[PDB]
């Protein structure tokens, strides 16, 4: 009867749901492991770049 | 700078007093990512872009000023 197939369809729903927001869970931690790595980056770059600076002033 | 306004027998307290600030760099080293302590040192000292730096200058200066004119050698205790 329509309540049989109306349960079944809502429970379609609800694993398609579930799927979604699995989705985005993993997009905000991928994009926070991101930022981490991109800091430690940028700092090693940073940490290079006045080395390189204070070396040539050295050398000059 | 401190050292600069004082006599040539605070040599040892410089020396004491740097090697505190080696010791504070060592220990924040272990979490942030700072110039290395000969890098700083040498900034501090004016002693990258010119050959002496101001220690030397001032150990100089010292000598010369008050050094040879006013201390008296000991032979035995040296």
């Amino acid at each position: 009867r329509e309540i049989h197939q109306d349960w079944a369809n809502r429970e379609y729903i609800e694993i398609i749901t579930s799927s979604i927001k699995k989705i985005a869970d993993f997009l905000n931690s991928f994009d926070m492991s991101c930022r981490s790595r991109l800091a430690t980056l940028n700092e090693k770059l940073t940490a290079l770049e006045r080395r390189i600076e204070y070396i040539e002033a050295r050398v000059t | 700078g401190r050292f600069e306004s004082e006599d040539l027998t605070s040599i040892v307290e410089l020396d004491g007093l740097l090697e505190i600030n080696r010791m504070t760099h060592k220990l924040l080293s272990r979490y942030l990512t700072l110039d290395g302590f000969d890098a700083m040192f040498r900034e501090a000292n004016h002693n990258v872009s010119a050959p002496y730096g101001r220690i030397t200058l001032h150990v100089f200066w010292e000598l010369n000023y008050d050094f040879l004119p006013n201390y008296c050698y000991n032979g035995s205790t040296n």
